[PDB]
């Protein structure tokens, strides 16, 4: 494959063992060795494992690689907080024009606090913006863990999807998470509806805030 | 100290060209193949190309095949990546990396090793330099919870990154939260910064967000006050 | 030799920014009332509390053979090894297209000569034109400082005489 | 792996020891970073250990291989032991001895 | 078995002299410089002197400088300290200790190593 | 100085990290490496750290040395009750007539 197949995500509790699979084909993994890399936020990737099972200097022995047929797996024993990162597999590939293939990466989370629902604050359009012939609703979402949410905007009760821009969740200084969502509208639309709402779903529970022109 | 340092990254218009360079020290550069690998913001790693120790062998990813050309000058301990016919999707941090193994084995092939540079960012868009508009996000009854109140600033429509935001000329640090930017379909960035304060404060204190956008050399200060 | 050029292969002040270059003298090589060392070699030691792996290469662009000499220090105790070079597990490797060797420290109590229970072994090679020599070490390397580019000639030799030239 | 010389004459045995340019490639080929090769007969005994050093590429290879040989007398046994780096004997040679021969260099036709 | 054993300690009257000895075993005595270091009861450590392997170089603390003389006999693996012109404040437990490093380096110097004797008490009153 | 400057005493609870400073001058610590020794009541001093940062066999790695300018520091991570003792630093000193200098000692209490 043009991209080796990895699970999108993985998680474990401290002290636990976690494995990450990497599936390929005869022309890559079946023929050539697999490398594993670890990437922390804002930093270059780090080589973890090479020639399937081996560790460069600096890499603890609780990291081990293995494979069976055309699939390979990375095992991490005695999980530590510092292990939260994206892990990539890679292999040489002699199909087409010969090339290196990376996997899509696996985000490993060591859960690091009790689950926490988001606080949501919704600001209406400023008088300056409306007079500028624009209208932005600003939904600020903070202090949630785990760091994944979905956001749905509603006019009265109907979903509005056009004009929506939402940031990817981001780690805060306190290790909880933040995100923001912007709904763009014209002022005329703003004045025509009775209310708007921003609804944020996190780990199956919804938090909703509503503003109306008033 | 083993080191690679990339340079040459920046903002560019599609179809145009840019050349990146990578300076190596602390290992025998001329003895190793070198890779270019790229990563789009918020995305995964993508291999770009490899070049042999002596420049005699070059391989490219199909997505850039026929458009980019890799080369090296061992006398300057420098690796290059020539990027032509650029597209928006080439926007990425570009890394150079020393090959895993010094010697080639036809049963092992090529792959990135332990040494990567810090990376250099290349941005391909139609957007042009633009300073932000700043609007206050006023505290009101709809933004107030028990004991605490939220207020902020909306930093709208700028390009390129980054903008900086401070509060009350640096006097306010506690409770300041600057959110990461969205990249809108327009090509401009927007972000919000919010301050959480005790509702008590709302009265006497005035609140000014200070936004600095260096690429357009624009600064805007905007005061945020309770509504009246 | 019909001529040679002595030259600074690895200049002392710039070749070794990450290792100590000024602490490399001893009373066994004393001169003019003070401790000293060979003029053509450079005794590298740890800088601060660390000796990082060094890697240094020389390409022979002299158009002739270059004679490169170096040494390997062998301290008397693991304690002195550690004290000088930080790394208990140090080695020295030297290679060219034709020369190739790995060296590992020899720690032994042994008697003192010229006040030193340590020993240094000396090594040399002839680097052919266009070829490269590479030094890698995590300790114990007595680095080249000056080397000699040589022009070869036959059928001579060495005699011992006190007669005046 | 052992060979008993039942050829009724000296057997010339050749083998090799590979010297990768880096520990990473050593480990990558042979798995064991700390590998050795030992070769012995009743009269021969030698240990070879990879000598890993950065060095330039020759014929595309920064690695090196050293080649070794011994003469195994009739009835004697040779034993090879290794945890990596062995370029193993495949074919060997049973020899017939004679005094007073040698090698010349000539482009003249035979 | 590594060992240092001090002897010769005792009670003496001020202005008088005393000689201390230190017997070494389990290491090559003649290959190491040797130190004398002393400690008054309940007080801190105070270095006294060092002598090189071959006796050719000797250094003394100022508090005993000009009064004490250190020496050694390598054939017997014994170190000596001759203490003259004793003062009450020289009263102390006296330790001998093998030098840190076998070889001398002038940017590193001398210092007490891993091996110390049990000490012998000398009282000047 | 004829004698190096140490804090007279220091203390910590078990599991904690504690540092002990040792201040000298250009002619000692600024010029020569520092040794650290640990002394328990009624027993000979034991060598802990030498050549500033190094440990003899038997000494756990939670003991570490460092220095800055004319001062050096011993750090003990994961403090244990049994670590309670007086600690002395020492260095060669080439001023006046060259000599070894010991510090006045630091008594460490494990709470
Ligand atoms: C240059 O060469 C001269 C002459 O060989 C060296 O000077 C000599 O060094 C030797 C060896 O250290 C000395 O011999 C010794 O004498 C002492 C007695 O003081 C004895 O205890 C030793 O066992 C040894 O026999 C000699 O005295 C000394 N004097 C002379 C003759 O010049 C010098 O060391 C050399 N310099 C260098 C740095 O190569």
């Amino acid at each position: 494959q043009p991209v080796l197949t990895q699970p999108p995500s993985a998680s474990g509790s401290p002290g636990q063992r976690v494995t990450i699979s990497c599936s390929g084909s005869s022309s890559n993994i079946g023929s050539y060795t697999v490398n594993w890399y670890q990437q922390l936020p804002g930093t270059a990737p780090k080589l973890l494992i090479y020639s399937l099972n081996q560790r460069p200097s600096g890499v603890p022995d609780r990291f081990s690689g293995s494979k069976s047929g055309t699939s390979a797996s990375l095992a991490i024993s005695g999980l530590q907080s510092e292990d939260e990162a994206v892990y990539y597999c890679a292999a040489w590939d002699d199909s087409l024009s010969a090339h290196v293939v990376f996997g899509g990466g696996t985000k490993l989370t060591v859960l690091g606090q009790p689950k926490a629902a988001p606080s949501v604050t919704l600001f209406p359009p400023s008088s300056e913006e409306l007079q500028a012939n624009k209208a932005t609703l600003v939904c600020l979402i903070s202090d949630f863990y785990p760091g994944a949410v979905t956001v749905a905007w509603k006019a009265d009760s109907s979903p509005v999807k056009a004009g929506v821009e939402t940031t990817t969740p981001s780690k805060q200084s306190n290790n909880k998470y933040a995100a923001s969502s912007y709904l763009s509208l014209t002022p005329e639309q703003w004045k025509s509806h009775r209310s708007y709402s921003c609804q944020v779903t996190h780990e199956g529970s919804t938090v909703e805030k509503t503003v109306a022109p008033t | 100290q083993v080191q690679l340092v990339q340079s040459g990254g920046g903002v560019v218009q599609p179809r145009r060209s840019l050349r990146l360079s990578c300076a190596a020290s602390g290992f025998t550069f001329s003895s190793y193949a070198m890779h270019w690998v790229r990563q789009a913001p918020g995305k995964g790693l993508e291999w770009v190309a490899v070049i042999s120790y002596d420049g005699r062998n070059k391989y490219y990813a199909d997505s850039v095949k026929g458009r980019f050309t890799v080369s090296r000058d061992n006398s300057k301990n420098t690796l290059y990546l020539q990027m032509n016919s650029l597209r928006a999707e080439d926007t990425s941090v570009y890394y150079c990396a020393r090959e895993l193994l010094m010697d080639y084995y036809d049963h092992i092939g090529y792959s990135p090793g332990p040494t990567w540079g810090q990376g250099t960012l290349v941005t391909v868009s139609s957007a042009s330099t633009k300073g932000p508009s700043v609007f206050p996000l006023a505290p009101s009854s709809k933004s107030t919870s028990g004991g605490t109140a939220a207020l902020g600033c909306l930093v709208k429509d700028y390009f390129p990154e980054p903008v900086t935001v401070s509060w009350n000329s640096g006097a306010l640090t506690s409770g300041v939260h600057t959110f990461p930017a969205v990249l809108q379909s327009s090509g401009l960035y927007s972000l919000s910064s919010v301050v959480t304060v005790p509702s008590s404060s709302l009265g006497t204190q005035t609140y000014i967000c200070n936004v600095n956008h260096k690429p357009s050399n624009t600064k805007v200060d905007k005061r945020v006050e309770p509504k009246s | 030799v019909s001529s040679f050029e002595k030259f600074e292969i690895f200049p002392k002040t710039s070749s070794w920014p990450n290792h100590e270059t000024t602490k490399g003298v001893t009373a066994a090589c004393s001169y003019a009332g003070a401790s000293s060392f060979y003029r053509n070699l450079l005794w590298l030691t740890k800088k601060g509390s660390s000796y990082p792996k060094l890697s240094k290469s020389y390409v022979n662009n002299k158009g002739k053979e270059v004679l490169v000499l170096w040494g390997v220090h062998h301290p008397p105790t693991g304690t002195d090894q550690q004290s000088l070079y930080q790394n208990a597990d140090a080695y020295v490797s030297v290679g060219s297209s034709k020369y190739n060797r790995r060296f590992t420290p020899e720690i032994a109590a042994r008697p003192k000569v010229r006040d030193q229970a340590g020993r240094m072994n000396y090594y040399w090679t002839l680097l052919e034109p266009g070829d490269t020599i590479t030094f890698e070490a995590t300790g114990n390397l007595i680095a080249p400082w000056y080397a000699f580019a040589l022009n070869r000639g036959s059928g001579s030799g060495i005699i011992t005489s006190d007669a005046p030239v």
